[PDB]
């Protein structure tokens, strides 16, 4: 599928990268980097990355934290999309 | 053996050079500078200090100050799957908004060889990219 969301406003955007998102009416109203949940993620924001860092326990752990409040999936934050990977 | 052994090499033999320049231009940097920041001072050494979307002029002194600049995608990802350096801009934020998920080419109406098209093809054939990125950002 790869559904695609505008990322908001007060979303956090900081350009490309992979990233949680939380997606709530259509738009993803919240992202985290994976480079900021994880400081030794020192990769290039490839789309593979995710299958190797998806089960970082931090990832988990803010994952869970935004499922609180809305669905939320990793994805590609890219030219104010977020593309659900 | 396997051009990823290469990519991850030469890879390697690129960053030590980026953080060479980061530390000669931020001897007073507080701390060790993550990849996003020695990456940050590539690109804009290869824009000639300059946003690729406006043309104006990147004071490298706020170079990782929030919200300034951003590293982001020339073709979006969503329509092209391409996360290559190779599709990588350094871009103002206001202006990065402003574009938001366009191309260039859309951006800037090159469907109608605008002026503001030929002048964003003219600073991304004067930047310092390789022709294989020249191209990329310029796809249409």
């Amino acid at each position: 599928a790869n559904k695609t969301y505008k990322i908001g406003k007060n979303a956090g955007y900081d350009g490309c990268g992979l990233c949680l998102a939380a997606i709530s009416e259509n738009e993803a109203i919240k992202v985290k980097y994976l480079r900021d949940i994880c400081p030794d993620y020192d990769g290039d924001d490839k789309a593979e990355d995710w299958l190797r860092w998806g089960t970082d326990s931090r990832v988990k752990a803010a994952a869970l934290e935004m499922e609180q409040y809305a669905y939320t999936s990793v994805g590609m934050a890219s030219c104010w999309e977020f593309v659900e990977l | 053996a396997a051009e990823i052994e290469k990519r991850q090499e030469e890879n390697r033999k690129d960053r030590e050079k980026a953080a060479a320049k980061f530390r000669e231009y931020f001897p007073n940097f507080v701390g060790e500078p993550k990849s996003k920041d020695i990456l940050k001072l590539r690109l804009y050494e290869q824009q000639h200090g300059k946003c690729l979307y406006s043309g104006k002029e990147i004071n490298l002194g706020r170079l990782n100050e929030k919200g300034y600049v951003e590293i982001d995608h020339a073709l979006p990802f969503s329509r092209t799957w391409d996360d290559s350096f190779n599709n990588k801009v350094l871009v103002l934020g206001s202006e990065n908004q402003n574009k938001g998920n366009q191309t260039p080419y859309e951006y800037f109406n090159g469907k109608d060889n605008s002026r503001e098209w030929q002048e964003f093809k003219a600073r991304v054939e004067t930047s310092r990219f390789p022709r294989s990125k020249k191209q990329r950002i310029l796809l249409q």
